């Protein structure tokens, strides 16, 4: 009558289903969030994560920083974002160009897992189209975190 | 039973845990607006040619720094400095 | 031994809790190990990745993914309960690998059924000098 | 992986072979000693270099000597 | 069921195996061929699970021990009575307490040394003491010097009952295993009888005989006009005078009219005036009810009236639904098990002092022990730093018990094997915190030194620029200073000093100022949580993988205290249980030596100091908030500013501790050569001093070999701890001496 | 798994719970009631529940820590009937 | 007593008979005869 027990009836693996990992509000939300979604497009998982991700480098660089009390220019200060994110696409790229080497295909292992396919997301074409939706995603985020912020209203 | 060795893709931890298989996520041609988006940069060289034109930015916007008003091109203060360093001597 | 116990699944693995120390992505991306031997009763081992688990009647198998857990167990399993394992290497495509015992009888015998290798007729101290393997790309004790 | 190596210096003893956990050393007849028996080393692939053998060697000097060399997945004792 | 179970006259008393110094071990016992033997016999004298397999064996050597243990700091206790009896100053002391200054150790003039016999006042000169003897000695009722003289006579007796009872339990009548697994009587008889009337007897004495220190010694009367106390124990009408309660004579606490006793058994919450210290009325009513407290709780276990617990019950009765089975053997692993036993008092004891050295400098209970800021001092840091050592002492015992009295067939599914079953995950978690706090808690010092570095004061984290303030402990600060209005109605006010808005002053030197919190209090209380957390993973790393890790699958096999396993996948140094403690060690220290330094620099820049009439000056500038939240500044204003005494020490009367201070760096210094070479270099240049003697023909019989690989460890780490350690005590001590 | 038990009668502590919070009049008027009025000055985003305002934090933790502890031992008391946990 | 004289030969010969007699043949000398930094000739 215990909560905690092995995953598939085989024990000699780490992966030990705990209570966490075991709960369907926290099964569902993580299968629903645009990274675990594999039928859909790559250039659109790219698109929803760069938003997110373009949006939350903005406040902590504009409230934080070298002028972070000069009134317009801390608005202005929302642009280091940008080049943030721009690293960020950079380094993702070069991820991108070394982890799926053109030597190494599929890697092996199918992986069963209930009757479903291998995430495209994973080939060498796949994650340069990632890293672009997320170079959009982030430069768009970016802007509206900055556009947002002067007609955000009583903010 | 426990262990397989034909079906090695399901008995030593081969998973997907959190993921599903659906395609529909976004709106009918919101995606269209997307795809066009994202079509210039999709690729690897495409992408690292286009940071590295977008890395000249650092050079320009040190040059436009005038806004900014940063202590290091705006003066040095000719009233006072440190041209009395030290006891021994005036200057040295 | 007498043959090479071909490696068969549906046996019977110990009763064990869910570990945490096993069977990680190299366990499936390149190679791992497994372990069968007999039981004649119902007891309790240790096993080397974390607490205890107890000896299922009959035939047992178990899966690691280094051979010197493999070795481990076999080592426990033959001082404390005197029993008389074997274990495999799996490869990825799914070759199994027979290794331990290969002669089958133990690796501590004679049994005059293998050749030896890796041996220099000379003993040590009789090894000549760094500078005479030089650029030969051999060394001292290779020669 | 590591090079092991077993001179003529032996004793047949057969504690190296007792003393290795990944089951690399082996013994094989031999006529050269009063045990009829030399040690020898057929998986040196799976040798890990933790110099257990060196311990046991009981004769001076050591029979067997585990020169280190390149490092494999194996010979580096990586579980994952 | 619960019986006496001895076994007379089980071991001989001669000298015989005095003759053979290795003898408790098989493997000494063929005598010494190489120089290891000699160090193989002192590190193996007493590790009694080493001799022998036998639990009852073992069980009688460590009762035997315990009542050595007893006797060596009887006789160091009486040591001190009797040095404060006769080479002391304390009669003296007695009719000044804000003027003369304590010393209990006077010098022979051999070489030298007529300097450190300073002037300490009142006619005497000798060694200063930093010990609070004399205010431990004011506390409880003592006048002269005859009583002291009489208190070290007592335990000097005391000391050698000890002693006859250690031989007489070992060799004469030694109890048996059946007689030691007593747990419930064993706790039965510690809650109810030691404890309870511990508080119970030391309550009645501070009922009758601290009369003087709470009636007539703090009213100004003369020491040797005070009547012994035996007069008032006797004459009832000398201690009505005192007290008109004392009139009732036993009749409110037995006709349960309390009420009546509440001039002597008062609730006040603060500090005394006159002294400096809690009320002794107070720590009296606190004693009785602690007393009453323990009495009641001795009666929970059953031992052989039917009426009490089991623990075996208790504990087989609590299974959850998150922990499987959870306390199923941990009756036989506590019962069976001496190391089991030890990790759990050792932890215990360890927090136990911790809690001692916060509690003292907060509510001080002794008369003039406020305003002595080098005892104060003094008690903190020596309290915390044994304190530390006991918990490190725990994390290494449990690893022990881990190791050997581990068996996996009494715990199936238990707590142990849930919590040995998900170590990865425990390590995972441990790691990232430690890294989070590291983070999270340095960068903001490293932050505030590249601002201050590079010009920019408004952009560190200060109280004048950006701000972090611990609102939790201001709340709670000033939860305990409005709580004797509301949540505390019978009290007379808060419980300490340090949360209120009155400061005491005693002798012109303040006592207890009231302590605020800012930035760099939120910055120092991180920097201790992140120290506390990296000791703890070190050490519960080593608890949980020194049975068998993913690594060294047989590592449990290999033992506890082992080098490592061959220079095999890529270097296995220090893989051992005991390799932990060792690393462990030096996290300790690392952290307790920011929270002393903690401690000093805010108590001289926030409490301490003298009071005017214009204001209250403290000992530093008050520089506390505006110097701790940069590196420079700790560097600048507490280590550089501070130990200008030290190093201007030489000629005074404190000039040996300039002598400690540069003593205690060559120890610390001289740790480095043992701890970063190996043996290898040792062992070969050894063979070349032997070739040496050989010519001479000089050889020594026993041949000189270099120290063991943990050896070389235990060498370096404890040169480290020492050095470290003497040079903060040197710096300590010098400075508030010549400064307090 | 992935059926963690609970009963929509667990609400039943909690709900009866601040009956129980009601009961002492002795100080001020009530531990919950003084939690309630005491927190009725600081629910139109008010600036005021400063640590100066020992009736509002103080009575909301002490208040939570009963409801708390008293939910925890009403699933526990409850789930525990059937698992043969009395 | 065969014993306890062959047990006082091995670590108070050497730590506690030869130390206590140096250090107080030392201390004696540098009491009676006060601080000496020449042979006084
Ligand atoms: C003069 C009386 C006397 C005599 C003749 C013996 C004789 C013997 N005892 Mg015994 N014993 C005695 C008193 C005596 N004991 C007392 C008073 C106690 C209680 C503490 C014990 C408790 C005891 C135990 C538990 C054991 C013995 C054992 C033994 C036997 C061998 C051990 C040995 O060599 O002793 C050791 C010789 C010494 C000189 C030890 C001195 C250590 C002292 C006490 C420490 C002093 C602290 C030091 C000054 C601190 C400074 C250090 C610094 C770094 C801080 C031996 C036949 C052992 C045994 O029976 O073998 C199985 C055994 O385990 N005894
Ligand atoms: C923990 C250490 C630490 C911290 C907290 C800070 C903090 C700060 N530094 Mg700093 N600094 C540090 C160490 C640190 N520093 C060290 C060691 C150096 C010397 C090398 C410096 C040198 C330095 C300089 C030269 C400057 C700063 C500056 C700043 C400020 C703005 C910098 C910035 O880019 O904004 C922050 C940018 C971010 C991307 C922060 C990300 C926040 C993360 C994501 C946490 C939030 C999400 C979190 C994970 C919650 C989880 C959510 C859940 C759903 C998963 C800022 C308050 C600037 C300043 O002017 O100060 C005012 C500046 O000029 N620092
Ligand atoms: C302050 C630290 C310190 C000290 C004192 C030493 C001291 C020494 N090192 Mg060393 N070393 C150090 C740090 C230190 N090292 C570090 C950090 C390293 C890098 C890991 C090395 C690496 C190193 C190597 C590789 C070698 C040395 C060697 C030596 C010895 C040289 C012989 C000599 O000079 O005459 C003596 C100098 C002294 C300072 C003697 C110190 C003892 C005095 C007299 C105090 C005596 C104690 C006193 C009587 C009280 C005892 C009681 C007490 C136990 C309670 C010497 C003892 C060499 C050697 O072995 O020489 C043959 C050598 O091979 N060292
Ligand atoms: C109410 C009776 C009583 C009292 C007062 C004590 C007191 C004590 N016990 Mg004990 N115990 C008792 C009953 C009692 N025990 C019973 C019934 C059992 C059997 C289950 C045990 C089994 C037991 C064990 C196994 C151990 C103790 C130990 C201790 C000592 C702990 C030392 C300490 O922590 O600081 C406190 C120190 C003091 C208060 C100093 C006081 C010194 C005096 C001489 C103590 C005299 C009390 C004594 C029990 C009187 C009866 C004996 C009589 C024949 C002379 C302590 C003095 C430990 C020990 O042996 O330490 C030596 C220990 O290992 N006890
Ligand atoms: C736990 C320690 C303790 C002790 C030892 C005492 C002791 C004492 N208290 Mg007391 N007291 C205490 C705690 C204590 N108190 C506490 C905690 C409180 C509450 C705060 C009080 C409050 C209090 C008050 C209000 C009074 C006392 C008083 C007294 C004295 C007389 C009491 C009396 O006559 O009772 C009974 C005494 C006995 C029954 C005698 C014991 C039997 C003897 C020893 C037997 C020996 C006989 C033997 C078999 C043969 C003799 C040997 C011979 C042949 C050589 C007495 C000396 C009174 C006082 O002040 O005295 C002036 C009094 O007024 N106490
Ligand atoms: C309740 C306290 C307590 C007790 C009873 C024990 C008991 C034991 N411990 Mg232990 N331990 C403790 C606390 C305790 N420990 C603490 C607080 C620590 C943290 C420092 C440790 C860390 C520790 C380790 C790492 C080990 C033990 C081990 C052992 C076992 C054998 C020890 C031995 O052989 O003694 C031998 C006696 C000595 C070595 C004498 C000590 C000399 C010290 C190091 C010098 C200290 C210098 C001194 C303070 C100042 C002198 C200055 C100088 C000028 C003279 C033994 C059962 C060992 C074991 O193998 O367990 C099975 C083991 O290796 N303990
Ligand atoms: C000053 C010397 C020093 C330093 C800096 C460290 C640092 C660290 N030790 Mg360590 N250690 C030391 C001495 C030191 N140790 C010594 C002498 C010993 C022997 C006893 C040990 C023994 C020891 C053990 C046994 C362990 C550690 C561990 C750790 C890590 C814990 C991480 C953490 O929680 O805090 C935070 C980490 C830091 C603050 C590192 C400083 C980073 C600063 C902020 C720079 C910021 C980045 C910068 C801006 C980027 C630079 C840009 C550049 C690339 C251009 C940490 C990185 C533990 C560990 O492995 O982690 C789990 C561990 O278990 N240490
Ligand atoms: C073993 C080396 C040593 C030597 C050579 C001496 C020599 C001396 N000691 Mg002495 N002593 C020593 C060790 C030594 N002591 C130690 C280790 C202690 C500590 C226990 C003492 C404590 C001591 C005291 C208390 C006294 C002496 C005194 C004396 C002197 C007179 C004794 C006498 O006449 O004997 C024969 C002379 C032969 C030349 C004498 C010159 C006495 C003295 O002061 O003289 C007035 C004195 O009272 N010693
Ligand atoms: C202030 C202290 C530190 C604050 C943060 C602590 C969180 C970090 C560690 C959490 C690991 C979670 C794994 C739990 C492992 C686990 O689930 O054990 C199982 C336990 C329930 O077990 P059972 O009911 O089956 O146990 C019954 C029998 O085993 C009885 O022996 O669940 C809990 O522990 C509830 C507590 C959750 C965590 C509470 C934190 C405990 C710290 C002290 C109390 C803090 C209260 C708030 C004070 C501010
Ligand atoms: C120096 C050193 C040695 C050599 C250590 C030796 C030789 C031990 C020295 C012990 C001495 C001999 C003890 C006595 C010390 C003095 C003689 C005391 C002075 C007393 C005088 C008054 C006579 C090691 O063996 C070693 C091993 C592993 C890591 C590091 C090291 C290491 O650093
Ligand atoms: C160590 C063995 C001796 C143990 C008993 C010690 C008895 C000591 C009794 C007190 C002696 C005091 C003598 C003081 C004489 C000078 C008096 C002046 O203050
Ligand atoms: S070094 Fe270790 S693994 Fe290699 S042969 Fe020797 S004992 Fe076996
Ligand atoms: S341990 Fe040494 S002597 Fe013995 S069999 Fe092995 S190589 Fe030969």
């Amino acid at each position: 009558q215990q909560v905690i027990q092995p995953l598939n009836g085989d024990p000699f693996v780490g992966m030990l289903e705990t209570p966490v990992t075991s709960a369907p509000i926290v099964a569902n939300y993580l299968s629903n969030l645009p990274a675990y979604r594999t039928g859909v497009a790559p250039n659109l998982r790219g698109v929803e994560i760069g938003l997110a991700h373009g949006f939350l480098l903005a406040g902590p660089f504009i409230k934080l920083g070298p002028l972070r009390d000069v009134p317009g220019t801390a608005e202005v200060v929302g642009c280091m974002s940008a080049a943030l994110v721009l690293i960020l696409a950079l380094c993702l790229s070069l991820y991108g160009n070394a982890a799926f080497q053109n030597q190494p295909s599929m890697g092996k292992k199918t992986l069963s897992g209930r009757p479903l396919p291998q995430d495209p997301l994973m080939s060498e074409e796949g994650w340069a189209k990632f890293a672009a939706g997320f170079t959009v995603g982030g430069l768009s985020g970016v802007a509206w975190a900055y556009i947002l912020t002067q007609v955000c209203l009583g903010r | 039973k426990y262990f397989d060795v034909q079906d090695l893709e399901n008995t030593t931890g081969a998973w997907d845990l959190y993921g599903v298989d659906e395609m529909k996520r976004y709106p009918g041609l919101q995606e269209e607006f997307f795809q066009r988006a994202t079509d210039a940069v999709s690729r690897r060289e495409a992408l690292n040619g286009f940071v590295a034109l977008s890395a000249g930015v650092a050079s320009i916007a040190l040059f436009g720094k005038g806004a900014s008003t940063l202590e290091l091109p705006i003066g040095t203060k000719g009233p006072r400095m440190e041209k009395t360093e030290n006891g021994k001597g005036g200057i040295l | 031994p007498w043959k090479q116990p071909e490696l068969d699944p549906d046996t019977p693995s110990p009763i064990f809790g869910g570990s945490t120390g096993g069977l990680l992505r190299k366990a499936q991306v390149e190679e791992f190990y497994v372990i069968t031997w007999e039981s004649p009763k119902e007891q309790i081992f240790e096993m080397p990745t974390g607490g205890a688990a107890i000896m299922r009647k009959g035939p047992n198998l178990l899966k690691f993914a280094r051979k010197e857990q493999c070795m481990a167990l076999t080592t426990q399993l033959r001082s404390k309960f005197r029993q008389t394992p074997c274990f495999y290497r799996v490869y990825a495509d799914g070759k199994v690998q027979y290794l331990h015992p290969k002669d089958g009888v133990y690796p501590e015998k004679v049994n005059a059924g293998r050749v030896g290798v890796n041996q220099n007729m000379r003993s040590i101290g009789k090894n000549v000098d760094p500078i005479k393997v030089k650029f030969t790309g051999s060394a001292p004790f290779e020669i | 992986a590591h090079v092991v190596k077993i001179y003529d210096t032996c004793i047949g003893c057969t504690q190296c072979v007792r003393a290795c956990p990944l089951d690399v050393l082996e013994m094989v007849p031999w006529d050269g000693c009063k045990a009829a028996q030399m040690a020898s080393s057929p998986r040196t692939e799976d040798c890990v270099g933790c110099k257990r053998c060196e311990t046991a060697c009981p004769t001076d000097f050591l029979s067997v000597r585990v020169y280190l060399g390149n490092e494999s997945t194996r010979s580096l004792g990586l579980a994952y | 069921k619960v019986k006496i179970a001895v076994d007379r006259n089980p071991v001989e008393t001669n000298f015989e195996k005095w003759a053979k110094p290795g003898h408790f071990s098989r493997a000494l016992a063929k005598g010494p061929n190489t120089t290891t033997w000699i160090w193989n016999l002192h590190a193996d004298a007493h590790d009694f699970d080493n001799h022998t397999s036998d639990l009852e064996e073992i069980s009688r050597k460590v009762f035997s021990a315990h009542f050595g243990q007893l006797g060596i700091i009887l006789i160091w206790l009486s040591g001190m009575y009797f040095h404060g009896a006769r080479f002391s100053n304390y009669e003296g002391w007695l009719s000044d307490p804000t003027h003369i200054k304590p010393s209990a150790q006077v010098v022979w003039p051999i070489v030298g040394q007529e300097i450190l016999n300073g002037d300490v006042g009142g006619g005497f000169q000798g060694i200063q003491i930093t010990s609070g003897f004399f205010q431990l000695w004011r506390a409880s009722g003592i006048t002269s010097e005859l009583q002291l003289y009489s208190t070290a006579i007592g335990g000097l007796v005391l000391a050698a009952a000890c002693f006859f009872a250690g031989w007489f339990h070992y060799h004469k009548a030694a109890p048996k295993l059946e007689w030691f697994q007593n747990v419930e009587s064993m706790l039965n008889h510690h809650l109810a009888g030691l404890l309870g009337l511990g508080s119970l007897a030391w309550a009645g004495h501070q009922i009758h005989v601290s009369l003087p220190v709470n009636k007539l010694l703090d009213a100004g009367v003369d020491p040797k006009e005070i009547p012994l106390p035996h007069e008032f124990l006797l004459n009832q009408s000398i201690i009505a005078d005192l007290y008109p309660s004392f009139s009732k004579g036993l009749a409110p606490f037995f006709t349960l009219n309390w009420a009546e006793y509440s001039d002597f058994l008062t609730f006040k919450g603060g500090l005394n005036p006159v002294t400096g210290g809690l009320w002794l009325s107070d720590t009296a009513h606190h004693h009785l009810a602690i007393a009453v407290l323990f009495l009641v709780a001795g009666h929970q276990y059953r031992t052989n009236w039917g009426i009490g617990h089991s623990i075996k019950d208790i504990l087989e009765s609590h299974k959850g639904p998150f922990t499987g089975n959870g306390h199923a053997g941990l009756y036989e692993i506590l019962t069976t098990s001496w190391h089991a036993q030890l990790a759990i008092n050792l932890a215990l004891f360890g927090s136990l002092s911790i809690i001692v050295a916060h509690h003292m400098y907060a509510m001080p209970p002794y008369p003039y022990l406020a305003t002595d800021y080098g005892t104060q001092l003094s008690l903190f840091t020596h309290h915390m730093w044994i304190g530390g050592f006991c918990v490190v002492g725990a994390g290494a015992h449990a690893a022990i018990f881990m190791v050997r009295d581990y068996d996996p067939t009494n715990n199936y599914n238990n707590l142990l094997d849930r919590v040995i079953r998900h170590r990865d995950a425990i390590i995972s978690h441990l790691n990232w915190v430690s890294i989070f706090l590291g983070f999270h808690s340095f960068g903001l010092y490293i932050h505030n030194d590249t601002m201050s570095a590079l010009g920019r004061p408004q952009d560190m984290f200060s109280d004048t620029a950006i701000q972090l303030q611990p609102v939790f402990a201001q709340w709670i600060q000033n939860t305990h200073f409005t709580a004797p209005q509301l949540t505390a109605p019978n009290a007379l006010a808060a419980t300490s000093l340090t949360w209120g808005g009155d400061v005491v002053a005693v002798g012109g030197k303040v006592a207890m100022m009231p302590i605020a919190l800012g930035t760099s209090d939120f910055l120092v209380h991180h920097i201790h949580a992140f120290t506390i957390h990296v000791t703890v993973l070190i050490l519960l790393k080593g608890v949980l993988f020194a049975r068998s890790s993913r690594l060294i699958p047989d590592k449990a096999n290999l033992g506890f205290r082992f080098p490592c396993d061959g220079p095999g996948r890529g270097g296995t140094c220090q893989v051992s249980a005991w390799d932990h403690v060792f690393l462990g060690l030096f996290w300790m220290y690392n952290s307790l030596s920011i929270v002393i330094f903690h401690f000093s620099w805010k108590m001289q820049s926030d409490v301490w100091g003298t009071v005017t009439d214009s204001g209250v000056s403290h000992i530093t500038g008050g520089n506390f908030a505006q110097s701790a939240n940069t590196i420079n500044g700790w560097l600048r204003d507490f280590l550089w500013a501070q130990s200008s005494q030290v190093i201007q020490s030489y000629g005074s009367a404190l000039s040996a501790y300039g002598l400690m201070f540069l003593g205690a760096h060559f120890v610390w210094a001289f740790s480095l050569m043992f701890l970063f070479s190996g043996r290898g270099y040792w062992q070969e240049l050894i063979e070349s001093i032997v070739w040496a003697h050989n010519k001479l023909r000089v050889a020594p019989s026993i041949q000189p070999r270099a120290l063991s690989i943990t050896q070389g460890r235990a060498v370096g780490v404890a040169h480290y701890l020492l050095g470290g350690i003497a040079t903060t005590w040197s710096f300590f001590l010098a400075r508030i001496i010549a400064v307090g | 798994l992935r059926v963690d038990p609970i009963v929509p009668a667990i609400s039943f502590v909690g709900w009866t719970l601040p009956s129980n919070i009601g009961t002492s009049a002795l100080n001020g008027q009530s531990l919950f009631g003084a939690f309630y009025e005491s927190i009725g000055q600081n629910l139109a985003h008010w600036p005021t529940g400063f640590a100066l305002d020992d009736k509002f934090w103080l009575y909301m933790v002490t208040w939570h820590t009963g409801l708390f502890i008293v939910m925890l031992l009403g699933q526990v008391g409850f789930k525990g009937r059937t698992e043969d946990y009395f | 007593m065969k014993d306890f004289t062959t047990y006082l030969s091995t670590a108070p010969v050497v730590g506690l008979g030869w130390a206590i007699f140096t250090s107080g043949l030392l201390i004696e000398i540098n009491r009676f005869f006060p601080d000496p930094l020449v042979f006084s000739f």
